[PDB]
């Protein structure tokens, strides 16, 4: 098993809760605890709570007391967490792991981590992509090499899945980490590189899909002067 | 508020008939001349502590008080004893699924059992882990206080419920007055008459006369001097002395050198 | 997170940031590829019956209990979290290990905002700084020849999968109205690989 | 049950043979204290408790009045005057599971050792070092209930055994649990040997005028010996007049 089957995007609004869910191997309720932690994406990780499936008894760090509620199915080792004071600024990644079991264990440390839960919270509603193919030009150039890109803006939730000629034009490709705007909606950039002799003549396409609404865009990048 | 308990709360300690005998026993009893707490129906059924167990009594021919709830939580948030009485006939439950916690009526539950110038008396104890009840119905002259007189309580039931009891509360119905006192571990001399019936008692602990009665196993004590106990002053403190420095043991040589 | 750079085949040694108290045993070091599910690399710690047996150790100092990667393989380079035991279970932010390189200047490119954006309501003028090392690239925008940044949205890549450099989309994001009040949108780029500032231009009406 | 949280069935108002126990080759041991197993069929008890649990074969020796050690210290203390049988049978073919049956557990840490029959289900983290417990562990402080984890491949002393302790009670309150032994008629006014619901003796079972109150069941002389009984089928009161004897 190893990768505990954590639920995914859990897309939500402030003043609420969500029952995050996860799976661990069948008998493990009798032989391990489950522990819970928070991490801001790309940033620091901190501990959040515990459950002891022999009794189903749970405990929380003081920051997460009342804000978090953990339960589990002792008959299957299925695990659950109601995020019982949810906010837009609580749009972090959340994690759980198989852990503990005292001086009967080899050393108490965690081993089976869950696949993560980016609980996706905003005060704003779901919205489709706005897509902006950024031109190759004389400005997009440094010697024999040039670049171009696309920017995507004011959509929720992430992702928009920008790809270059549907993934065929991989030459120097990067898709950047998204920003959550002051609107409560996401934006990101993606880029590709090309021989600068072909600024007006190579096939450039941004192939983009807001998969949370399946809204797909397959737009040729405009070549331009300057 | 309080009143004097007088001679009260004697109950048959066991199912053994005895006759014409002065038999000494050590058990949980209401001590003679202790203060009872005293109550009369207003707002008069708070929750009370149980301590070791309870003597309870009320001046009714009329069953305005209906019964009790006992336990730690009482409200069935853990297994809690509930008792209801149809004047003499008794109904019992132990529930942990939810009781009606309102202790009144307007005019996991692993066990059950079924079967004002008058004083109703009861004694309740949880000793040996089977809950035990003893009782009297008796006429009375004075409604204001427990009677200045002698009587003893037969058992009603001895029930294998196994509940942790630390508190209790009484139950009523309305559109009466009652008393509570506490059992303590005591030694009582008990007098059994020819009709096998307990008809006098002495608490050994009460006073030097009562110590002497129990020293002689007798209710008559003749003029004299009698040795009731050793006298000892208890230690005030525990005092410990050692030299002002401590080496720590050479186990790493004298228990275990680099070769055995 | 804080970062150390090392070559493949080097031996790493990094401190547990949770080691404010000593703890009577260390628990483990957990690797992460950024934001994703962490992975147990050092375990059972303050012992040496510890970690995935091919590499690693934890006993590298009796308080810091260092992330001691015995010989860095290309998949060991990651962010790391540090955890310790004495009526305790807390995580510190470890330190990141990244693939070391020679200095590489940014390849500098400007993209117009798309005419689609200039029609619909915004001018996100992009300067791509591509594939620089170290990560400490600097950008400003010559907004009517005044110098500005942070109105440049400035998102930065993971470590590059081909060359172990990094890239930045510095992204001067004006409203359509502000793009019509202003006129000039050239970038200034400065980095350790550059002897002087590098510029590309964009303007309203190009 | 796990031995820290032992079962207690309480037995009343029923009858059984005990040879159906002691005859059976299933029992790995039939240790007895204060009673002999074959003699149980002659007796009646106020009640019995079938105090019962699983332990590993190494631990069975700890289950005695006057013994100490991990089970007796932290899980199930017998009083140092326990009366009854401890019956054990190897249960490796019942309780052990492949991957280990961790649902069998024992205590080894507490603030202080158990008193006799002091059942205790507490789960709080134990302070096994200088640090406060903080509601969490890793090292220095730990959860107080070990698990056996019984695998069917366990060596014979490490294997689980099912245990029933027959904690018998005889009180002033009369017997309610009976042996298999068949009753006989009453025989007044003759010297006879008798067993009234476990009261063994010999005498003349005279009828009496003694006013036993409805709850009163045995009558006693100054010696604390049975002077009278109420018959457990017919509820009449009998003076046990002494056996007829004198010097010659």
């Amino acid at each position: 098993q190893v990768q505990l089957v954590q639920s995914g995007a859990e897309v939500k609004k402030p003043g609420s809760s969500v029952k995050v869910s996860c799976k661990a191997s069948g008998g493990t309720f009798s032989r391990y605890a489950i522990n819970w932690v928070r991490q801001a994406p790309g940033q620091g990780l901190e501990w959040m709570g515990r459950i002891i499936p022999i009794f189903g008894i749970a405990n929380y760090a003081q920051k997460f007391q009342g804000k978090v509620t953990i339960t589990a199915d002792k008959s299957t080792s299925t695990a659950y967490m109601e995020l019982s004071s949810l906010r837009s600024e609580d749009t972090a990644v959340y994690y759980c792991a198989r852990a503990d079991y005292y001086y009967d264990s080899s050393g108490y440390f965690f081993d089976y981590w869950g696949q993560g839960t980016l609980v996706t919270v905003s005060s704003a509603s779901t919205k489709g992509p706005s897509v902006f193919p950024l031109a190759p030009s004389s400005k997009s150039t440094s010697g024999g090499t040039a670049a171009l890109g696309c920017l995507v803006k004011d959509y929720f939730p992430e992702p928009v899945t920008v790809s270059w000629n549907s993934g065929a034009l991989t030459s120097g490709v990067h898709t950047f980490p998204a920003v959550l705007q002051s609107s409560g909606l996401y934006s990101l950039s993606s880029v590709v590189t090309v021989p600068s002799s072909s600024l007006g003549t190579q096939t450039y396409i941004c192939n983009v899909n807001h998969k949370p609404s399946n809204t797909k865009v397959d737009k040729k990048v405009e070549p331009k002067s300057c | 508020a309080y009143t004097n308990s007088f001679t009260r709360g004697v109950y048959y300690p066991d199912k053994v008939f005895r006759s014409s005998v002065l038999h000494s026993t050590q058990d949980l009893f209401l001590p003679f001349f202790s203060n009872v707490t005293w109550f009369h129906a207003i707002h008069d059924n708070p929750v009370l502590p149980f301590n070791d167990g309870v003597y309870f009594a009320s001046t009714e021919k009329s069953n305005i008080i209906r019964g009790w709830i006992f336990g730690t939580t009482l409200d069935s948030k853990t297994q809690s004893l509930l008792i209801v009485n149809n004047a003499t006939n008794v109904v019992i439950k132990v529930c942990e699924f939810q009781f009606c916690n309102d202790p009144f009526l307007g005019v996991n539950c692993t066990f059950e059992y079924v079967s004002f110038k008058n004083l109703r008396e009861f004694v309740f104890k949880n000793i040996d882990g089977y809950f035990k009840i003893y009782s009297k119905h008796t006429p009375i002259n004075l409604v204001r206080d427990l009677p200045q007189g002698f009587s003893a309580l037969e058992p009603l039931v001895d029930l294998p419920i196994g509940i942790n009891i630390t508190r209790f509360q009484t139950l009523l119905a309305l559109h009466a007055a009652y008393y509570v006192g506490y059992l303590q571990p005591r030694t009582f001399l008990l007098k059994y008459n020819e009709n096998g019936t307990i008809t006098d008692a002495v608490d050994c602990a009460l006073d030097p006369l009562s110590e002497t009665k129990c020293t002689l196993k007798s209710f008559t004590v003749e003029k004299g001097i009698y040795q009731t106990s050793n006298f000892r002053v208890q230690p005030t403190e525990s005092i410990v002395r050692f030299p002002n420095i401590t080496n720590l043991c050479p186990f790493g040589e004298v228990f275990n050198a680099t070769r055995f | 997170p804080g970062t150390l750079s090392l070559s493949p085949g080097e031996r790493a040694t990094l401190s547990c940031r949770a080691s404010q108290s000593v703890s009577s045993s260390y628990l483990a070091w957990y690797q992460q590829k950024p934001g994703q599910t962490p992975r147990l690399l050092i375990y059972g710690a303050s012992s040496r019956a510890t970690g995935i047996p091919a590499r690693f150790s934890g006993s590298g100092s009796g308080t810091n209990f260092t992330l001691t990667i015995s010989r860095l393989e290309p998949e060991d380079f990651a962010v790391y979290y540090c955890q310790q035991y004495s009526s305790s279970r807390t995580f510190g932010q470890g330190t990141k290990v990244e693939i070391k390189r020679t200095v590489a200047a940014p390849s500098v490119f400007i993209f117009p905002p798309s005419d689609e954006q200039l029609k619909s309501g915004t001018a996100s003028v992009v300067c791509l700084l591509n594939n620089f090392y170290p990560r400490e690239a600097k950008v400003q925008w010559k907004v009517d020849n005044a110098l500005q940044s942070g109105n440049s949205q400035e998102s930065v890549t993971e470590q590059d999968s081909k060359d172990s450099t990094y890239s930045l989309s510095s992204t001067l994001t004006l409203s359509k109205a502000d793009y019509e009040k202003h006129k000039v949108y050239a970038c200034e780029v400065t980095h350790q690989g550059l002897s002087s500032p590098v510029t590309k231009s964009f303007n309203r009406g190009e | 049950a796990s031995v820290y949280a032992w079962n207690r069935k309480r037995i009343s108002n029923c009858v059984a043979d005990y040879s159906v126990l002691y005859n059976s080759a299933s029992f790995s041991t039939f240790k007895c204290y204060g009673v002999s197993p074959t003699k149980l069929n002659d007796l009646c008890f106020t009640n019995v408790y079938a105090d019962s649990f699983v332990i590993r074969g190494d631990e069975v020796r700890q289950i005695a009045p006057g013994q100490t050690g991990k089970i007796a210290d932290y899980n199930y203390k017998l009083p140092d005057d326990f009366t009854g049988c401890v019956i054990a049978w190897n249960s490796n073919n019942l309780d052990s599971k492949v991957g280990g049956n961790y649902n069998y557990l024992y205590r080894l840490f507490r603030k202080s050792n158990l008193k006799p029959f002091e059942r205790d289900i507490s789960t709080e983290i134990y302070q096994a070092g200088s640090t406060p417990c903080n509601g969490v562990e890793g090292f220095n402080c730990y959860f107080p209930l070990q698990s056996y984890g019984f695998q069917p491949t366990n060596g014979v002393g490490y294997q689980p055994y099912r245990v029933v302790v027959l904690s018998f009670e005889l009180l002033h309150a009369p017997a309610t649990v009976c042996g298999p032994k068949k009753s006989t008629n009453l025989v007044k006014n003759k010297c006879v040997n008798f067993n009234f619901n476990g009261l063994t003796g010999t005498g003349v079972l005279t009828e009496s005028n003694k006013k036993f109150l409805p709850f009163q069941q045995f009558g006693r002389d100054i010696a604390d010996t049975t002077d009278a009984v109420r018959d457990p089928q017919t509820l009449e009161i009998l003076d046990i007049t002494p056996c007829s004897f004198g010097g010659v």
